[PDB]
């Protein structure tokens, strides 16, 4: 699964600007970028966040 | 452990930071100068000064090219008739706030075991500031307030010993 | 608020929330017209307890306010409690998984 621009919790809470994106039935990593801004859109603290992006 | 760019600059000036707030009356006698009542160096105890006590609304934006190290502390009063003595404010509350972390802090006011001669507690907690990162003070009391900050810059733990230097 | 979700699957089921954290006390009242709110998620395992901070954050990206989300798993045949006043970000859609690897930052095409 290849999230482009967008990291991790830009696509696990549906962010905007990550709309053009074709999530597949199965995947075995997840890939960010180095630019990867466009995430949380909304700031806050994302509590447990480290252990979310190992159980997807 | 390892800070190579320490510099032990004031961040709140006690001249005029906080004129309506008593920074003198808030000593101890298990913390004592040179055997009269006294508190730390670094914190400032701010207790009730009159009958009353105004919010606090403090901030400081790093100028700095290096990250800020603050300490600050939640006092836990004994019993709450101490509570109303020092501070005059039952329902308290003392939140930090950065760009990164949104913190809530919450005293309990009860009756803890005598140590030092001393049945209260106080809780010390601490942050980084980021440059160009503006933290943000704002509490109705038991707010232990900055004196100094530790601008430091790093890329080492602790020792027990009674080695000479 | 008062939902629930019956584990109909063979599977684990995510939910992703969130806690609405306002920055001043006129937003509240203004957005959900409730002082005293509070947030319960509740299943077979884990019982939490929520309460959103109401104070002045400093700005970022033109927001003065937070919000934290949460997460929890379902066991298949475990069902789902949310009970709430106020603050609360319902979900909208589920992530039914099952497992038995990590995060890559990189700039490589696939």
């Amino acid at each position: 699964l290849h999230l482009g621009k967008c990291n991790i919790a830009g696509w696990i809470l549906g962010n905007p600007e990550c709309e053009s994106l074709s999530t597949a039935s199965s995947w075995s990593y997840i890939v960010e970028t180095s630019s990867s801004d466009n995430g949380t859109c909304y700031p806050g603290d994302f509590i447990d966040y480290e252990e979310l992006r190992e159980q997807l | 452990s390892s800070v190579s760019s320490f510099e032990r600059f004031e961040i709140f000036p006690k001249t005029s930071s906080w004129p309506n707030h008593d920074s003198n009356k808030g000593v101890t006698a298990a913390c004592p100068h040179a055997g009269a009542k006294g508190f730390y160096k670094n914190l400032i105890w701010l207790v009730k000064k009159g009958n009353s006590y105004p919010k606090l609304s403090k901030s400081y934006i790093n100028d700095k090219g290096k990250e800020v190290l603050v300490l600050w502390g939640i006092h836990h009063p004994s019993t709450t008739a101490d509570q109303q003595s020092l501070y005059q404010n039952a329902d308290t509350y003392v939140f930090v706030g950065t760009s990164r972390y949104s913190k809530k802090f919450k005293p309990e006011i009860a009756i803890r075991p005598k140590v030092r001669d001393q049945e209260g507690r106080m809780n010390y907690y601490w942050t980084l500031v980021e440059p160009g990162d503006k933290i943000t003070f704002e509490a109705t009391g038991n707010l232990v307030v900055p004196r100094y900050a530790f601008a430091m810059e790093r890329n080492s733990g602790i020792i027990i010993s009674d080695t000479p230097v």
